[PDB]
């Protein structure tokens, strides 16, 4: 059990580093509080499919109840971090 | 009024959560899909077809309607993971036969009577 | 009645009526009409609300014992509300008898599933499913049973054209067999067979 | 727990095996799907008649003989005595061809081959027979709902009467080679056992009832044309396995021997199709010497006989069981709706319970002891 | 006493006059908590209590079988469960109610 812990820093690291990703988000518009919406033109398939992604990426399931509600990269941090049990 | 008895969903909301699961899962199956049939097309376009089918629906706005479509997407989703489809039957999808019909006035002029 | 007429039985005509009259009292809440036909075939139009019920009580109830289910399909009509009759036969072994119970549906409205009541209705289900477009609740694995695998339409529909909408052949450039849309080499001819001057009139209808 | 496909009468079969034991199989059909229901209300009823040949093609007149009927009682009109006899015959014949050819398919696939040479032999007698009443070997439309289309030529009766009288030593020499022997026995007992109860409760008939020993046969408890004017016994099983399936089909071959012997002694004299030409079509001669039997001639192969509105479910038992119609009549000279009740489709819907804890050298066993054939099942 | 009441399944039963008995009892029973003007209720104890008669009037299984009219007293048996379970499923669907709606206007009207 010598590996480094998850951070924050590198949650989100990892987080924007799949956002730069996928092909329909320039990396010059996303910020980690764009709104996939409004800010950055997606609909529900296209949340769908980043919450693919970040299940793939983060190596477990999120129910759809509560994957529907992240709907800006920082939530989705604070949602990775709360299901991973962090401090910084 | 006009009181219906439902099939799955008392509204929109729960049809729409159904009609993402099943999206879900037909995303998920795209590249074993791809790899078990030996197809000579991409994940990418196969699940841009996947995309273009679930769009076709998208100007549904009744609850019975789109869980029927979403018991129909899943009895063919079903079929394609059991392999019971061919390869004819998922190249199906795709027309790649069909020889390309113009939608302009005047070529459908040209061709013959057909508006 | 000379040797060219077919006889008629009145014993079994009373008989099923009578039994008619006892089903309708004992089930008041989902019979609705009960009919005995002139060559002695009693049928039980019901609510479809109570498919299970119904079904359950002529399978199990003393007096009926309707242990077999003979057959299991749909008809379309497609000038009323409810597009779809659904007809159950039953076969009764105990007292050497046969019923049919009926019942309508929609394209959109579920039917309750009798394979609890009898095992021999999945696929029948199955079928009608296939061919009529109405679903089954509760189920146990309801798909298509008869049509191509991703055949799309109900074929037994009135308004489902008699070829279909595609068909098949082997394409050499892509080495495999491709569907598409039909186009036949001597169109099939229909006929205006039916003739004015009506047949029968005992079947008239009021001129409204 | 591995997945075999066993596909391409025809029939694919999926079924999950662990070890040699299967523990499911699920069947999967529509190979010969040819939507012959729909196909039907394009037809007038004369028309539609030779569907029915089509639909089981080893008993063609027994599925002509369910159509006449239900087609009779929606017109309300009765076939006179002598086609009457004449379609029991001629039924009971279609009976013996289906056993035959079901025993011996059973045998062949288990392995026997040699009785399917010796008694297609006879097969081939009995489709001379069809052939000299109907000029076709086996699709025939010989049984019309107004009686049968021509009466019997000359010297029919004494070569089937020479025929018939050869036949018990043919299905003796079956039984020598196949009911004691320790093989076959070992292949067919205790295998694929129903019970009575689950019998009825999955829609079986026929055979699939009487080996588990239900006493039902349709033609002792619903008599159709002269049945109930000939004697003959019901085999019964007892354990309700496929050695008692055969035993019964055999004793059914015989009894249909016992039949056809009485049919060729009491056959009557007269006409053979309803004398009604609103109905049956007149004869030749009528037809080119009278005015009305030249209209009626005209609009009986034009337009078709008009059948007033109503529905029948009618049932007979064919060699495969009960078999049956669902015919809708909209009062038009072409059905509305007609619905086919194929015993082999319910009896293929329970292979899957049937076949639960056997090997996998069991299903075509009891693949044979169901006795399939898929133009009825699929049609 | 006989063996291989001749159905696949259908075990012999020793001493079916107690089971039958019995079972009627049950039906009794659960018919008791039926209402009295539904007309499921009168019809089966009326067939019941003719039954449980029979059954009381004769100690014999073979002229009970035949008196009984159901033949084989194990199917009768069998029919007798049924009964029961028919009686418990039937009080739970209470369906000597009032009919739950009418069809459309021309819902059975054939032809056309
Ligand atoms: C390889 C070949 C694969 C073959 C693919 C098979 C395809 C299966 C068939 C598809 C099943 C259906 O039609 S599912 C029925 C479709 N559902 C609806 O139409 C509901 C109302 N429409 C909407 O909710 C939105 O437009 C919508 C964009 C849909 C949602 O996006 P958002 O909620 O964010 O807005």
């Amino acid at each position: 059990s010598d590996a480094p812990p998850l951070t924050l820093e590198a949650i989100k690291d990892r987080v924007l580093y799949v956002l730069k990703l996928y092909d329909k988000i320039d990396p010059e518009k996303l910020s980690v509080n764009s709104h996939f919406m409004k800010d950055l033109g997606l609909d529900s398939l296209d949340q769908v499919e980043i919450i693919m992604a970040m299940e793939d990426e983060f190596g477990f399931e999120i129910p759809d109840i509560d994957a529907e509600k992240l709907m800006c990269p920082q939530e989705i941090v604070d949602y990775i971090a709360d299901k991973k049990d962090v401090y910084e | 009024g006009t009181s219906v008895k439902p099939i799955f969903s008392r509204d929109m909301n729960e049809a729409k959560r159904r009609v993402r699961e099943l999206y879900r899962a037909w995303y998920r199956e795209v590249p074993n899909t791809v790899h078990l049939f030996q197809l000579d097309i991409s994940v990418k376009q196969g699940r841009d077809k996947v995309r273009e089918m679930f769009m076709k629906n998208a100007h549904v706005t009744d609850p019975r309607v789109v869980d029927l479509l979403v018991i129909k997407g899943k009895m063919e989703l079903e079929e394609t993971i059991n392999v019971w489809k061919q390869r004819t039957h998922i190249m199906r999808f795709f027309h790649e036969t069909e020889a390309p019909r113009p939608t302009d006035f005047l070529s459908k002029f040209y061709v013959g009577h057909d508006p | 009645t000379r040797p060219t007429i077919r006889p008629r039985n009145d014993v079994v005509h009373k008989q099923l009526s009578a039994f008619g009259q006892y089903v309708a009292e004992i089930l008041p809440k989902y019979v609705q009409q009960v009919q005995v036909s002139c060559f002695n075939e009693l049928e039980i139009f019901i609510h479809p609300d109570g498919v299970i019920p119904v079904l359950t009580f002529l399978r199990d109830h003393t007096n009926a014992q309707f242990k077999s289910l003979a057959d299991l399909t749909a008809v379309d009509v497609p000038t009323r509300q409810n597009r779809f009759e659904i007809v159950y036969n039953l076969l009764s072994l105990r007292f050497n008898s046969r019923i049919r119970v009926k019942t309508y549906t929609d394209e959109l409205t579920p039917i309750e599933s009798s394979v609890t009541v009898y095992k021999a209705a999945n696929w029948y289900e199955r079928e009608i499913w296939d061919m009529f477009g109405v679903f089954f609740a509760n189920h146990p694995d309801l798909r298509r049973i008869l049509t191509d695998y991703g055949f799309e339409g109900h074929p037994f529909r009135k308004d489902f054209p008699l070829s279909g909408y595609v068909e098949l052949r082997y394409d050499d450039e892509v080495k495999r067999v491709v569907a598409e849309p039909v186009e036949l080499a001597q169109e099939f001819r229909k006929f205006d067979l039916n003739s004015p001057w009506e047949a029968f009139p005992a079947y008239r209808q009021p001129p409204e | 727990n591995l997945t075999l496909n066993f596909g391409p009468g025809v029939l694919r079969l999926v079924m999950e095996l662990s070890g040699e034991m299967v523990r499911k199989c699920d069947p999967h059909i529509g190979l010969l799907h040819r939507g012959t229901e729909k196909l039907i209300e394009y037809k007038t009823y004369l028309q539609a008649l030779p569907y029915f040949d089509r639909l089981d093609y080893v008993s063609m007149m027994c599925n002509e003989q369910a159509y006449s009927l239900a087609v009779e009682k929606l017109l309300n009109i009765q076939p006179p005595p002598r086609a009457q006899w004449i379609r029991v015959l001629f039924g009971e014949i279609t009976r013996l061809l289906n056993h035959i050819m079901a025993v011996t398919t059973h045998a062949l696939d288990i392995g026997a081959m040699t009785p399917f040479f010796w008694m297609f032999e006879e097969r081939e007698k009995m489709f001379e027979f069809y052939e000299r009443v109907s000029g076709a070997r086996m699709h025939a439309a010989y049984i019309r709902p107004g009686g049968v289309h021509q009466d019997l030529p000359l010297g029919l009766l004494d070569d089937i009467y020479e025929f018939s009288k050869n036949f018990s030593f043919r299905i003796d020499e079956l039984e020598e080679m196949l009911t004691n022997n320790r093989i076959w026995r070992n292949r067919t007992v205790d295998i694929g056992v129903v019970t009575a109860e689950d019998a009825l409760n999955y829609g079986f008939s026929g055979v699939m009832l009487r080996g588990s020993g239900i006493q039902w046969d349709l033609r002792k408890t619903q008599p159709y044309d002269v049945y109930d004017q000939v004697e003959f016994d019901v085999p019964i099983g007892s354990r309700g396995d496929c050695y008692d399936r055969y035993l019964c089909r055999v004793e059914e071959m015989r009894q249909s021997l016992r039949i056809i012997s009485q049919c060729l002694n009491k056959m009557p004299p007269g006409e053979i199709k309803v004398d009604d030409a609103k109905v049956s079509p007149p004869k030749r001669a009528e037809m080119k010497t009278s005015m009305e039997s030249l209209i009626h001639h005209f609009k009986l192969y034009t337009e078709g006989y008009q059948v007033p509105p109503g529905a029948t479910y009618t049932a007979i038992e064919a060699p495969k069981g009960e078999f049956g119609v669902y015919l809708v009549s909209d009062g038009s000279s072409r059905p509305y709706r007609c619905k086919i009740k194929a015993p082999g489709f319910a009896h293929l819907a329970g292979l899957d319970k049937m076949s639960k804890g056997h090997m996998l050298a069991d299903v075509v066993a009891i693949i044979g002891t169901q006795d399939i054939v898929f133009g009825e099942v699929d049609r | 006493l006989k063996k291989t009441t001749g159905l696949v399944g259908l075990a012999v039963c020793e001493t079916p006059h107690e089971r039958l008995k019995i079972l009627y009892t049950k039906i009794l029973d659960v018919l008791g908590q039926i209402p009295k003007n539904a007309a499921y209720r009168k019809y089966t104890e009326q067939i019941t209590n003719e039954k449980l008669g029979m059954v009381k009037a004769e100690p014999d299984v073979k002229k009970l079988e035949e008196q009984l009219q159901g033949g084989q007293i194990e199917e009768v048996i069998l029919q007798a469960e049924n009964e029961l379970s028919l009686a418990r499923k039937m009080l739970r669907w209470k369906p000597w109610e009032p009919l739950v709606e009418e069809p459309p206007a021309n819902q059975w009207k054939w032809p056309i």
